[PDB]
DNA sequence: CTCTGAATCTCTTCCGACGCGCCGCGAAAA
RNA sequence: UCCGCGGCGCG
């Protein structure tokens, strides 16, 4: 089976996992290492923020593909912000310096 | 937008918590059962976080975008997007403060060491089991002094209310608000100055550094204990609507509800002045609830739900394999992906793969939308999807057009190494399976038993170009682990090639002479001659000149028809000789590598594909098949078995006679069975491999057997001689599950019928192997993960640092066997210096010249024996390694490019083969060569023989050409019949000593006189059974008298007149010293000659675990003691089991002192003068001492030798560069012995690069650098002790790392690969590197 | 059609420089509508950009010259347009 | 003989491949 | 209706 575009997990805004859920494949850290072995920078960035997390990014990419421009517009992954808030819930202040 | 430059982490005061908060939760309610609506002031309080419907107030007062930002009046709900429910955080204000669990349970307890109080007391007061004194004046009770309740009564009645003593949380908070940072700091500094005990110094200094970090960070210790608790935004803790009106909830809801219940109960109890007992009990319960919420299971019995399962706390949400990090950061699931079962493809071109129609359509649906709208076949996305979903013909046409040149990525789980994912051009094929080229499948370590492969698509043209440039299969012929080709024919391809390259004595059309390969193909296709005919053919060839042109030639050579037909497709340029032989798999690989080196990529890939096609075609044509008769059983098998049975019967009879032992009988039975097995195996091989054919002259002659089984076995494609032995011979002895070998081997082969007992025996080994590999896969995966985590930073940054330090490389030789020739080791490296022609001052090869193939041939011709090469272990550079210091890439066959990430490549290459790694006196010269000795000190006896007076001599055999081919260790006191420089032949024993007997030598002739030799107190008189001679045995300290312990036995050498003979070269008398249990057969006054000995002193590693430990550098069980400094030896008083040993430097005025376990066998004598780092006690050696004494290079060489030996034993090939890279990564920590003029602190473990730069700039200023030593740390330790705390937290033990970073308040600078990955911006490696270079410009511009 | 970039690799000297330069050129191709310097043969933007980069007389410095000329000429055109507007006002 | 410091023991703390199909379950409150 | 757990099988 294959997945082009479907639902997402509510907590992390990432595509679900499983054929029965019409989900998408897993991209394990092994794959991340394999890409890093090559000079695979642009592909890694494209996969890890545009095809997975950035809702604004993925919507913009979808529209650009519709109009025929294959230009990435990378953005901050949402799961990272989820981790930020989760840590903040532990009383440990975490901020992003020089925004 | 965000473009944040760094990340700051620190403890948060309650003020900023209130700042983040958008209200307070006050009720333990979530939603109404009657109406699924958020409650008024519960965990989903809308007027705290936000609305549930976008721009729609709860009371419905506003429902349009025009009310953006409008706050409701009726129910106080601001009008905005619902997404905000993920950003605002709640807060709860507690009646009484409670501690934060991590700062107590996470060893070492920061709170306790800050307070200088043991953790036990902190726990007791915290959970309200005792009282502690905040303040005591004239009261005879100290601060931080703990009192129990009756002690509290006594204190209050004896002192009124002068003192103040309270329960845990509040008093801890008070005293934290009641401490002076700088005063305690200076007091501890003075204590450190005055301290004598080292352990107390360490405690003081760890407290000092903790308080210093706290001061510098500016955080207040009062913040350390929580009072106002943040509340996670509700959306991260959803309430899934379950069927039937029920719901699924996170454990977080339960934890928060329990905390709310306890808090409101506590406040309602407090406001009416309840008795202290219940209020304390409820405060304790509240503290327990807070701990459970933070980290359930961190203390005692974890709170659980109805399922009797632990509740997932925040720590659980972050920690663990399934935690937030590994699950959602580095393992994101992605769209535009698919998966399918794979299937073979025998006609696909190498750079392309077959793709199922439906899957391709589903994946590229957006592209189809875009182009269809572009072609205007529909007006909108709706019409587009309606048209595509019914699969009109135009849909398929567009799909064909879109994918014409569009690489896709194919990956298989697990992804062991960088070849686990590769790019391919897709070709649309009807079906439902992915078709693959066979060579890539073999390289994938993938089999078609039903393995599934996933597929991804790069959207951006940049990513597509990146995939085409690198990830394309054609551009990955050489394994990054080692330059050997990875795309290699296997199975039927090799079978067909070997079949076509053989030859028969008598074949159809044999003896004819053909024109060219065209005629060969024509003749065979007509069937007029076999492939095996030995024929003369005029073949032409070309050769690359010195100018790079192909000079032509031709001649008539005698070959086989198959060889000519194969040469037909050989690319023009290669020598013909490479195909004029039987071609095995290794032969094919070597030929292919030769083609790749000689010519460009395109000829090589064309050759590979054509080889694939031709080999498949002729393997199919040949039709090799397996028959029953192929497993020929030698007749002699029965005779061998009968002989073995007779001999074992005789052995059993003699054992019943008691003349032999059970163990001895077991051993000899094993040996005779092994011999019988060897005989039957050799009989099988001899019967199989050779076959008699009638020649052209009608005469029998031997030749290689065309037996199909033997044909497969020799070819190397899925066949090994052990399997053949099990097939057509006694499969031999088996192993019991304990590892013991059964006495009776499994006699029958598989062709023969197996007795049930034998099968039940063999199943033991079978299941043992299965379980072993089941565990091995997991262990290897874990080790690989650790290595990847450790070696993430190292990336090539500069072409050449300009260093001159190098490392020495020689071929590895043990037992007279060259395990690895120098050529393979040094190929692709970079010369440390100009290399001279051996024996002459002529520079053979210049410095900084890549050692390509021509240089390899040149050096091996010139009989070079040892070289010096630049290494990554000594590239003087920061945050990277000089390209010249790293050498040629193993993949692209040239010097590496600036931007490549070596560390990941090294880790993958070292970790991948782990799945194959297992986890469970007289020396005869082997060759005719010249005897050489190293560091050799020796004496000549009165017999003219050569005994050795050096303890660490090596004996080697150097060839007449200047090269060595043998290597052995020469024990001290051994006897040699050949001196240095003497030519000897093979098989000659020239080593003479007893391993069991330890001799003590005498320098010159004279008489031996005993001093401190007294019977009973030091020595004993005995009549030995061996000689019947009166013998003196030196008694050990425990055995000898206590008063006689001070009497150190000694032997002096006197002349014929009794005057002491002084040792030549010294004025000191010849004073030797017999240790305990030493035996001297001679007596006081017996004459001796030069080189006479009078003392006769009496005398595993699994594959993967040994490698893991060596990388982890766990301390060996018996550390071989080494010499701290050079000089003479001296002995002192004896401890219980230990002795005081002092090394006095020859010129150094400071004789180092050491304590030696006496029951450990020492090697040195008192009179010996040794060098620093010498092996004082023989045994296993810890790397740490090796580093601290000898230096980095010895450590590197030792580690490389060990790892290479292990892999060689298993039989895998790994280039040294990866091991060097790992080691270089392991040595980033340095301890500051003295700061000099630097600003650092003594004894501080800092980055070696940091102190390097600091000393560099200080000397640039003419200042004094800082004295420093380097430390070798285990991979785990050296990893989690890094600076980019985020990476360490991602790795393991997130609690410890996070706590330390928080109490320190660090600041990461996004220099790590994993760091940028988690952040999600361009990595500073590969293509992105140049971009970050521009970044380095922009940050410099700004 | 292309099977390997080795020719372009030796033409430019590095994988990553090749990637960046070709990506920028193809970006100019796809949205800028600039006609390729190499015959198309119905290939995509990626393939034609690769063909241009391999010995099609394109490098980083060449495209830098191109963009410098483009910005200079468009600034000149804008100056002429502003001058024309001023003259119309006059 | 008595104390202090280092070693040894006891207790505590981490962490044990990676994909992917299935199945059947979870919660009630008054 | 998005979650988790338990078992089974594939590599
Ligand atoms: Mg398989
Ligand atoms: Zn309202
Ligand atoms: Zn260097």
């Amino acid at each position: 089976h294959a997945r082009s575009t479907g639902s997402y997990s509510l907590v992390t805004q990432q595509p679900l996992g499983g054929k029965a859920q019409f989900g998408g494949q897993r991209f394990g850290e092994m794959e991340v290492w394999a890409l890093e072995a090559y000079g695979a920078a642009y592909t890694l960035q494209e996969m890890l923020t545009v095809k997975s997390d950035d809702v604004n990014g993925r919507t913009k990419m979808y529209k650009n593909i519709v109009d025929g421009n294959h230009q990435m517009e990378p953005g901050m992954p949402e799961s990272f912000n989820v981790l930020l808030k989760e840590i903040r819930s532990l009383g440990i202040n975490i901020e992003l310096e020089d925004e | 937008t965000e473009e944040f430059d760094a990340i700051k982490i620190a403890l948060a005061s309650p003020d900023m918590i209130r700042s983040w908060s958008f209200g307070e939760v006050k009720k333990p309610e979530t939603i109404n059962y009657r109406t699924f609506k958020p409650e008024r002031d519960g965990l989903f309080c809308a007027r705290i976080f936000g609305p549930v419907k976008d721009y729609e107030c709860l009371c419905g007062k506003y429902k349009r975008l025009k009310h953006r930002g409008v706050i409701c009046e009726k129910c106080g709900v601001e009008v905005t997007q619902t997404k905000v429910r993920r950003e605002r955080m709640g807060h709860i204000e507690l009646a009484s403060p409670t501690a934060h669990i991590w700062f107590l349970k996470s060893l070492p307890s920061r709170i306790g060491l800050l307070l200088d109080m043991p953790l036990r007391d902190i726990e007791r007061v915290l959970y309200f089991e005792s009282y502690v004194v905040i303040e005591g004046g004239m009261t005879n009770l100290e601060r931080q002094q703990i009192l129990t309740e009756e002690q509290y009564l006594d204190a209050l009645e004896e002192f009124g209310d002068e003192f103040d003593a309270k329960m845990g949380a509040e008093a801890i908070q008070a005293l934290l608000k009641s401490m002076d940072l700088e005063q305690e700091c200076e007091q501890l500094r003075e204590e450190l100055n005055e301290t004598n005990s080292e352990t107390k110094r360490k405690k003081l200094t760890k407290r000092i550094k903790l308080l210093e970090a706290f001061v510098q960070s500016g955080n207040k210790p009062e913040w350390m204990i929580l009072t106002v608790l943040p509340v996670l935004p509700p959306d991260l803790r959803p309430l899934v609507p379950l069927d039937g009106g029920r719901f699924a909830t996170s454990d977080l809801n339960d934890l928060y509800r329990r905390v709310i219940n306890r808090n409101n109960r506590l406040k309602r109890l407090l406001d009416l002045a309840a008795p202290d007992i219940i209020v304390r009990n409820e405060k304790r319960m509240l503290q327990e609830a807070v701990d459970a919420l933070l980290d359930n299971g961190r203390r005692g019995r974890a709170i659980t739900g109805s399922n009797k399962r632990p509740l997932k706390s925040l720590a659980d949400m972050i920690k663990g394999k399934q935690g937030r990090f590994r699950q959602n950061l580095l393992g994101k699931r992605v769209d535009y992906s698919g998966r399918s079962v794979i299937t073979v493809g025998p006609y696909l071109r190498l750079h392309q793969c077959g793709l199922p129609k439906k899957m391709a359509l589903e994946l590229f649906k957006p592209f189809i939308y875009g182009k269809l709208e572009l072609r205007g076949l529909a007006t909108t996305i709706k019409a587009a999807k309606k048209m595509v979903e019914r699969e009109e013909a135009v849909v398929w046409d567009i799909l064909d057009e879109v994918i014409r040149e569009h690489p896709v990525l194919l990956n298989r789980a697990p992804t062991l190494h960088r070849l686990g994912i590769q790019a391919f051009e897709p070709v649309l094929i009807e079906g439902k399976a992915i078709q693959l080229h066979p060579l890539v499948c073999a390289a994938y370590n993938a089999d078609f038993d039903g393995d599934q492969m996933a597929v991804h698509v790069p959207l951006t043209l940049e990513a597509q170009l990146e995939a085409r440039a690198l990830m394309m299969s054609t551009n990955n012929i050489l394994s990054p682990a080692n330059g050997e080709p990875i795309i290699v024919p296997s199975q039927d391809v090799v079978l067909g090639l070997y079949y076509m390259t053989r030859d028969c004595v008598n074949a159809k059309g044999e003896g004819m002479v053909l024109t060219g390969p065209k005629e060969a193909e024509r003749l065979y296709r007509s069937g007029l001659a076999s492939l095996h005919a030995r024929v003369k053919v005029r073949i032409t060839e070309y050769e690359k000149d010195a100018n790079g042109e192909l000079v032509a030639k031709t001649s008539l050579k005698d070959t086989t028809v198959g060889r000519a037909i194969l040469w037909m497709i050989v690319p023009k340029g290669l020598p013909y000789s490479i195909v004029n032989q039987a071609l095995g798999k290794k032969a094919i690989s070597k030929m292919l590598n030769t083609c790749y080196r000689i010519l460009g990529l395109k000829p090589t890939v064309i050759f590979a594909d054509q080889i694939m096609y031709t080999g498949f075609a002729y393997a199919a044509r040949s039709g090799a098949s397996v028959g029953i008769d192929d497993m020929v059983i030698p007749e002699k098998k029965h005779e061998i078995i009968s002989e073995a049975e007779a001999e074992v019967a005789e052995i059993q009879e003699q054992f019943q006679s008691g003349l032999v032992t059970a163990g001895e009988r077991y051993n000899k039975v094993i040996d005779i069975w092994a011999a019988a097995n060897d005989r039957v195996s050799k009989a099988m091989m001899d019967n199989l491999q050779t076959e008699t054919v009638i020649n052209r002259d009608g005469q029998e002659e031997k030749q290689v057997s065309f037996n199909s089984i033997y044909m497969m076995a020799d070819s190397g494609a899925r066949g090994s001689a052990a399997q053949i032995r099990q097939l057509a011979g006694m499969r031999g002895l088996m192993a019991k599950p304990d590892g013991s070998i059964i006495e009776t081997p499994i006699t029958a082969n598989f062709r023969e019928g197996l007795n049930v007992l034998q099968y039940f025996i063999s199943t033991h080994g079978a299941r043992k192997g299965l379980a072993d590999t089941a565990l091995k896969t997991a262990n290897s995966g874990y080790l690989t993960r650790r290595l990847v985590d450790v070696a993430q930073d190292l990336v090539v940054t500069e072409d050449d640092c300009g260093t001159h330090e190098g490392i020495m490389m020689t071929p590895v030789i043990e037992g007279g066997d060259v395990k690895e020739p120098l050529r393979d080791r040094v190929l692709g490296r970079v010369t440390a210096e100009d290399v001279l022609k051996p024996g002459t001052a002529d520079i053979l090869v210049p410095r900084n010249t890549l050692l390509h193939e021509q240089w390899c041939d040149l050096l091996e011709e010139n009989s070079v024996d040892a070289v010096k090469v630049r290494s990554v272990v000594s590239c003087d550079t920061d945050f990277g390694v000089c390209a010249h210091c790293y050498g040629r890439d193993l993949a692209r066959g040239h010097i590496i490019n600036k931007g490549e990430a070596i560390g990941v490549i090294a880790a993958q290459s070292i970790g991948e083969p782990g799945t194959q790694l297992t986890m469970r006196s007289s020396i005869q010269v082997k060759n005719k060569g010249s005897i050489k000795l190293s560091n050799v000190k020796s004496v000549v006896n009165s017999s003219g023989k050569l005994v050795i007076t050096s303890r660490n001599t090596e004996l080697k055999l150097i060839d007449e050409f200047g090269r060595t081919k043998e290597s052995y260790k020469v024990p001290y006191g051994a006897v040699l019949a050949k001196g240095d420089g003497e030519q000897v032949a093979g098989g000659e024993t020239v080593a003479n000593w007893d391993p069991h007997t330890m001799p003590v030598i005498t320098e010159v002739s004279g008489f031996v006189r005993f001093t401190d030799m007294i019977d009973g107190q030091t020595i004993t008189r005995q009549t030995d059974e061996l000689t019947g001679l009166s013998s003196l045995v030196v008694l050990d300290s425990a055995e000898r008298t206590a008063g006689g312990k001070d009497l150190r036995p000694a032997l002096k050498i006197v002349d014929a007149q009794g005057n002491d003979v002084l040792i030549p070269g010294t004025d000191m008398p010849a004073q030797y010293f017999l240790p305990g249990k030493a035996i001297v057969q001679l007596e006081d006054g017996v004459q001796i000659s030069s080189g006479d000995t009078l003392a006769r002193i009496p005398q595993i590693t699994g594959g993967l675990p040994r490698v893991a430990d060596l990388f982890e550098a766990r301390r060996p069980k018996e550390p071989a003691i080494l010499a701290e400094i050079s000089g003479i030896v001296s002995f002192g008083k004896e401890t219980k089991g230990k002795r005081r040993l002092v090394i006095t430097p020859v010129d150094g005025s400071d004789p180092y002192e050491e304590m030696i376990p006496k029951w450990r066998q020492l090697n040195v004598f008192e009179g010996e003068r040794v060098e620093r780092g010498d092996v004082i006690s023989d045994g296993p050696e810890a790397p740490h001492d090796i580093l601290r004494l000898r230096g980095v290079h010895a450590v590197t060489r030792y580690i490389v030798n060990e790892v290479q030996d292990v892999y060689r034993l298993q039989g895998v090939k790994i280039n040294d560069k990866h091991i060097e890279v790992i080691v270089r990564q392991m040595l980033r920590k340095a301890t500051i012995v003295n700061a000099g003029s630097s600003d650092f602190l003594e004894g501080e473990q800092v980055e070696y690069s940091r102190v390097k730069i600091a000393n560099r700039e200080l000397e640039a200023n003419g200042k004094v650098g800082a004295t420093y030593s380097r430390d070798l740390l285990g991979i785990t330790k050296a990893s989690l002790a890094t600076e980019s705390f985020i990476s360490a937290a991602s790795f393991q033990e997130t609690t410890r790392v996070l706590t330390e970073a928080a109490v320190a308040g660090k600041r990461d600078e996004l220099r790590g690969l994993k760091e940028n990955v988690i952040v999600g911006r361009l990595i500073p490696a590969g293509t992105g590197y140049a971009y970050h270079q521009d970044r380095m410009r922009r940050r410099a511009a700004g | 059609a292309r099977v390997t970039v080795q020719d372009a690799v030796e033409k430019i000297g590095n994988r990553f420089d090749l990637v960046l330069v070709a990506a920028r050129r193809a970006r100019q191709m796809q949205v800028g509508g600039k006609d390729p310097l190499v015959p198309e043969e119905n290939d995509k933007t990626t393939v034609i950009a690769l063909r241009e980069i391999e010995e099609g007389l394109i490098n980083n410095q060449i495209l830098d010259v191109r963009e410098r000329q483009e910005q200079q000429e468009q600034e000149a055109a804008e100056l002429q347009a502003v001058t024309a507007i001023a003259e119309g006002r006059r």
